[PDB]
RNA sequence: GGGGGGGGGGG
DNA sequence: TGCATCCGTGCCCTGAGGGTAATAAGCACAC
DNA sequence: GTGTGCTATAATGGGAGCTGGCACGGATGCA
C-alpha cells in the first residue's frame, strides 16, 4: 500500500502507463504537429488568439476539473467564456469541422506522449541527487523540461524522442538546481563560476598533492583572475548556518543561545539618550523662546526635519540675515552655558 | 554564562518558592522588569538612576512571541476583558 | 531601521505611517517586524496535520472515517465519491462516500480496454470493427479477455 | 503517406483497398455507430442515452459513454464510461466538510445514543461530544482545511550577521522556502495543463510540505538540512518539551541584577 | 510494513 | 474480555569543549 | 550583472537497506 514513502507511490503510478513502440511515438508526434497546425488554421479563420483556442480545446479534452486563469490570456478564463468559444467553433461549416477534430485528437496525443515519457525523466534525475534538492523536486523539474521537449519535438528529422528530450530534461534540472538550492540566492552565472572554481581547485589539489594557495588557483583560472578575486568568490560561496544547531555535543544548547541583540537599544543606551534629551531641553530653556525655536527648527528637535535659514526666517517673518544673526547668538549663548556649567561634555561619547 | 556577561536563571522551582512565600510583586518583578519587558526595564533603569520608584510592569515580550507563534499555527488567541471585548497587547502595530 | 523607508526618501518621524511610493515600505517603528504577519495563497487546500494525526482524528470522527481511510484519501492513495452520477461497478451501483482504487476509478471514468500485440508475420483472425466476445481468438497466439469491438492499430500490409 | 514525396502510395486506377497484418489489436468495450453527414459531437465529449450524435439527430446514443470520433473509419464510438464525481485529498475532504449539517448529525447521534450495546453507545457519545463542541464553539468544521498559510514575522526567525561575518538562519525559513517553491511549481504545472499524474504528485508533495512546516517528523521521515541528519525545527517542536517556549521562556527566565559566587 | 540514541566536569 | 501497535513521558543550576562537512556542458543575445 | 533560451547518435522504475539493549502507561482497532 506504501504508506508515506512518496517515491514508491510515484514509481508504482508511473509504472502503469505502458511504454511506447516506435510507430506509436511517430503517430503521436504527427498528431501533435497536425493539431498545432489546425489550431493555427482556426486562429486564421475565426480571427482569434491561438492561445485562446488552444486553451479552450485543452480544457474540453481535460474536462471540467481544471479551469483557471492563464497568464498569457488577456481575458479571464471561466466556464462561460469557454462554452461561448465552444459554441462559436461548433457553428462553422462542415469543411472546418475536421480541423477541430484533429486539434482535439492532437491534445490527447500530447497528453499520452507526456504520460509515456516520464520514466526517462526519472532515470535522468536519479543522477543529480546530493546537490541540495530532494529527489522529487528534481523529478518534477525534469517533468517540466519533458513537457517543453514534447512541445518542441519535430518528428520529421527521424530522430528518436529521447535524443531531443534528454537535452531539455538535463537543462531544466540544472537550471532548477542553480536557482533554488541555496538559502541566499546566487545568479546562475555566478553559480557556474563557483562550480568552475571548485573544479579547478580540485584539479590543482590533485596534481600539487596539497591544497593550493589562492595565487595558483587564479593562475590556473586564466586571464582576468587574481588571488583577491578567488578569495572574494570563496567568500561569496559561503552558506549560512542554523541557529538551532547544537554547538558542542549537546542536544539542549544551540547556536542562538549566545547571539546578542544589537538592534534594540540597551536600557543604558536608551537612558543615556533620554537624559541627553532632557539636558538639551533644560539648556535650551536657559535661552529665549524664539532663539530656542530657531535652533529646534534647524536641528530637527521639532517635527524631525532640518529646516533652512530661509524657511525659519519666513516662519518668524524676518530676514534671512536676521534669522542667521539670532541663530548665531543663540549658539554663542549655548557655548557659554556649556562652558560655564559643563553638562554636555560627557555626552560627546 | 559568565563569558557572555549574562544573568542567572530563575527557573520553575524558584517561581514555586516565590509563590509559596506569597510574594506577588517580587515575582512580577522577576518576570517582567528584570527580563524581556523592554519598556518596563528601560523605565525602571531611568527611575532608579533618577531616584524614583520603578513603574508598573507590562506584558512580557515572550507572551507576544507565543501569541504570534500560535497565530502562525492557524490558531486565534484573543485577550478578553470582563465584557469579553477584545483587548490588544500590541497597541495597534499588528492590526491594520 | 526605525522610522526610515527602504530607499531613504523618508528617514524620520515627520512621516509616521506614510507609505513610500518608490519602495512601498510604511514608515513606522522597526519593532513592527516582530508582529506583522504574512500569508501564502495555496493553489490547493491542505489539511492541518494536528486535526489528522492526533488520535482520535477529529476530521475522521466528524466524517466517520477511519485513520487508514483518511490517510489514503489525504495523501492520494484512493478516491472518494461526492456524486455517483448513476455509475455502477461490478453490478453494484456506486454509493456516495465510497473509496475507489485507481484501477476501479479509471475503469468507471474512462472505460475498460486492452491492447494485444501480435507476433510478426501472423495475420489477425478477426476483421477491423468486428464485435468480439471474451475468449474469442483474435490471433493464433492471442486470447481476448473482454467482450467488445476489436480495432486495428497498425497494418503492416496493404 | 511518407515524410518525403516519394514512397507515397497513389492508386494506379479504380479499385478497393484492404489492410492486413496489424501490428497490434485493441479491444474496447464500446458501441459503434457509422454516420454519413456532419457529426454533431466531437471527441472527448460525454453523452447520455438519447443524446444526438450525428446526422442532425437521425442517430443518437443508447449508452452513457464518451464520444470517440474516428474520421479514418468515419464512425462515432461511444466508450461505456460514466461521469462519476470522485476526488482525492484535502479538496474532497473540504467539500465533504462544507456539506455537513451538524444539527441533523446531532439528531442521528442522539438516536444512536439509546442503542442497548455498550460500544455503539460509547462511539455515539464521542461523536456527539465532538459535534456539540463544534456547534457551541461557533467554529465551522471546514476551517480545519487550510487555504492560506500564515507567515511568521521575520524577527522571530531572523537572518542575522554573526560577529565573524557569517550568517545565521532559522529552519523556519527553509521550510517556508520549500513550501513556496512547491506551491509556485504547482501553479506553473496547472498553467501548462500537465497530465494528472504530475499534478497529483505535486499536490501530494505540497501536502507533505505543509505537514513538515506545521509538525516535522509527525508522519514519515523528518526533513533535514542537506548533508545532515539533524531534523529541522518546525512550529510544533518550539512550543513543546523541556526546551519549548512554555518551560524555557514563560515558566522560567533569566533575570537582571543577579550574581553568583561560592559560599 | 521498513533504522535508536546530547560529549565531560562541579554542586 | 485479551493481544497488538503507536504515542507520550521520564530533576535543577553552572562551567568548558567547539563547532562548518564527499558536485555533471556551457554559450548567445537583451537590457 | 542578471534573467532567459537552447542545444538533435541514443539513453526510459532510487536509495540500499548503515539492521540491535528502555520501559511503562494509556487509548483505540481487531480479534
Ligand atoms: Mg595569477
Ligand atoms: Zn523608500
Amino acid at each position: 500500500i506504501s504508506t508515506s514513502d512518496p517515491v514508491r507511490q510515484y514509481l508504482h503510478e508511473i509504472g502503469q502507463v505502458p511504454l511506447l513502440t516506435l510507430e506509436e511515438e511517430v503517430e503521436l508526434a504527427r498528431k501533435v504537429e497536425e493539431g498545432m497546425e489546425a489550431i493555427k488554421k482556426l486562429s486564421e479563420i475565426t480571427g482569434l488568439d491561438p492561445d485562446l483556442i488552444r486553451e479552450v480545446v485543452r480544457a474540453k479534452i481535460l474536462g471540467s476539473a481544471r479551469v483557471r486563469h492563464i497568464p498569457g490570456l488577456k481575458e479571464t478564463l471561466d466556464p462561460k467564456t469557454v462554452e461561448e468559444i465552444d459554441q462559436k467553433l461548433k457553428s462553422l461549416p462542415k469543411e472546418h469541422k475536421r480541423y477541430l477534430h484533429i486539434a482535439r485528437e492532437g491534445e490527447a496525443a500530447r497528453q499520452h506522449l507526456i504520460e509515456a515519457n516520464l520514466r526517462l525523466v526519472v532515470s535522468i534525475a536519479k543522477k543529480y541527487t546530493g546537490r541540495g534538492l530532494s529527489f522529487l523536486d528534481l523529478i518534477q523539474e525534469g517533468n517540466q523540461g519533458l513537457i517543453r521537449a514534447v512541445e518542441k519535438f519535430e518528428y520529421k528529422r527521424r530522430f528518436k524522442f529521447s535524443t531531443y528530450a534528454t537535452w531539455w530534461i538535463r537543462q531544466a534540472i540544472n537550471r532548477a538546481i542553480a536557482d533554488q538550492a541555496r538559502t541566499i540566492r546566487i545568479p546562475v552565472h555566478m553559480v557556474e563560476t563557483i562550480n568552475k572554481l571548485s573544479r579547478t581547485a580540485r584539479q590543482l589539489q590533485q596534481e600539487l598533492g596539497r591544497e593550493p594557495t589562492y595565487e595558483e588557483i587564479a593562475e590556473a583560472m586564466g586571464p582576468g583572475w587574481d588571488a583577491k578575486r578567488v578569495e572574494e568568490t570563496l567568500k561569496i560561496a559561503q552558506e549560512p548556518v542554523s541557529l538551532e544547531t547544537p554547538i558542542g555535543d549537546e542536544k539542549d544548547s544551540f547556536y542562538g543561545d549566545f547571539i546578542p541583540d544589537e538592534h534594540l537599544p540597551s536600557p543604558v543606551d536608551a537612558a543615556t539618550q533620554s537624559l541627553l534629551s532632557e539636558e538639551l531641553e533644560k539648556a535650551l530653556s536657559k535661552l529665549s523662546e524664539r532663539e530656542a525655536m530657531v535652533l529646534k527648527l534647524r536641528k530637527g528637535l521639532i517635527d524631525g526635519r532640518e529646516h533652512t535659514l530661509e524657511e525659519v526666517g519666513a516662519f518668524f517673518g524676518v530676514t534671512r540675515e536676521r534669522i542667521r544673526q539670532i541663530e548665531n547668538k543663540a549658539l554663542r549663548k549655548l557655548k557659554y552655558h556649556e562652558s560655564r556649567t559643563r553638562k554636555l561634555r560627557d555626552f560627546l561619547d | 554564562g559568565k563569558a557572555q556577561f549574562g544573568g542567572q536563571r530563575f527557573g520553575e522551582m524558584e517561581v514555586w518558592a516565590l509563590e509559596a512565600y506569597g510574594a506577588a510583586h517580587t515575582l512580577q518583578e522577576m518576570l517582567t522588569l528584570k527580563s524581556d519587558d523592554i519598556e518596563g526595564r528601560n523605565a525602571a533603569y531611568e527611575a532608579i538612576i533618577k531616584g524614583e520608584d520603578v513603574p508598573e510592569p507590562s506584558v512580557p515580550e515572550s507572551f507576544r512571541v507565543l501569541v504570534k507563534e500560535l497565530q502562525a499555527l492557524a490558531l486565534d488567541v484573543q485577550t478578553l476583558d470582563e465584557k469579553d471585548n477584545p483587548v490588544d497587547i500590541f497597541e495597534g502595530l499588528a492590526s491594520k | 531601521k526605525d522610522y526610515e523607508c527602504a530607499c531613504g526618501k523618508y528617514k524620520r518621524q515627520r512621516f509616521e505611517g506614510k507609505v513610500c511610493e518608490r519602495c512601498g515600505v510604511e514608515v513606522t517603528k522597526s519593532i513592527v517586524r516582530r508582529y506583522r504577519m504574512g500569508h501564502i495563497e495555496l493553489a490547493t487546500p491542505a489539511a492541518h496535520i494536528w486535526f489528522v494525526k492526533d488520535v482520535p482524528s477529529k476530521i475522521g470522527t466528524l466524517l466517520d472515517l477511519s485513520a487508514t481511510e483518511l490517510e489514503q484519501v489525504l495523501y492520494f492513495s484512493k478516491y472518494i465519491v461526492l456524486d455517483p452520477k448513476g455509475a455502477i461497478l461490478n453490478g453494484v451501483p456506486v454509493e456516495k462516500r465510497q473509496l475507489l482504487t485507481d484501477e476501479e476509478y479509471r475503469e468507471l471514468r474512462y472505460g475498460k480496454q486492452e491492447t494485444y500485440p501480435l507476433p510478426p508475420g501472423v495475420d489477425a483472425l478477426v476483421k477491423d470493427g468486428e464485435e468480439v466476445v471474451k475468449g474469442q481468438e483474435l490471433a493464433p497466439g492471442v486470447v481476448s479477455r473482454l467482450d467488445g469491438v476489436a480495432l486495428y492499430r497498425f497494418p503492416r500490409r496493404v | 503517406a511518407a515524410i518525403d514525396p516519394e514512397e507515397e502510395v497513389i492508386a494506379e486506377a479504380e479499385g478497393v483497398v484492404h489492410l492486413h497484418e496489424p501490428a497490434s489489436i485493441l479491444v474496447v468495450k464500446a458501441r459503434v455507430y457509422p454516420f454519413e453527414d456532419d457529426v454533431e459531437v466531437s471527441t472527448g465529449d460525454r453523452v447520455a442515452p438519447g443524446d444526438v450524435l450525428a446526422d442532425g439527430g437521425k442517430v443518437k446514443s443508447d449508452v452513457y459513454g464518451r464520444v470517440e470520433v474516428d474520421l479514418v473509419r468515419n464512425v462515432v464510438r461511444v466508450v461505456e464510461s460514466y461521469d462519476i464525481d470522485a476526488r482525492m485529498g484535502a479538496e474532497a475532504i473540504q467539500q465533504l466538510l462544507k456539506e455537513l449539517d451538524l444539527e441533523a448529525l446531532e439528531k442521528e447521534l442522539l438516536e444512536e445514543m439509546k442503542h442497548p450495546s455498550r460500544a455503539r453507545r460509547a462511539k455515539a457519545r464521542k461523536r456527539l461530544e465532538v459535534v456539540r463542541a463544534f456547534l457551541d464553539s461557533g467554529n465551522r468544521p471546514e476551517w480545519m482545511i487550510l487555504e492560506a498559510v500564515p507567515v511568521l514575522p521575520p524577527d522571530l526567525r531572523p537572518m542575522v550577521q554573526v560577529d565573524g561575518g557569517r550568517f545565521a538562519t532559522s529552519d523556519l525559513n527553509d521550510l517556508y522556502r520549500r513550501l513556496i517553491n512547491r506551491n509556485n511549481r504547482l501553479k506553473k504545472l496547472l498553467a501548462q495543463g500537465a497530465p494528472e499524474i504530475i499534478i497529483r504528485n505535486e499536490k501530494r508533495m505540497l501536502q507533505e510540505a505543509v505537514d513538515a512546516l506545521l509538525d516535522n517528523g509527525r508522519r514519515g521521515a523528518p526533513v533535514t538540512n542537506p548533508g545532515s541528519d539533524r531534523p529541522l525545527r518546525s512550529l510544533t517542536d518550539i512550543l513543546s518539551g523541556k526546551q519549548g517556549r512554555f518551560r524555557q521562556n514563560l515558566l522560567g527566565k533569566r533575570v537582571d541584577y543577579s550574581g553568583r559566587s561560592v559560599i
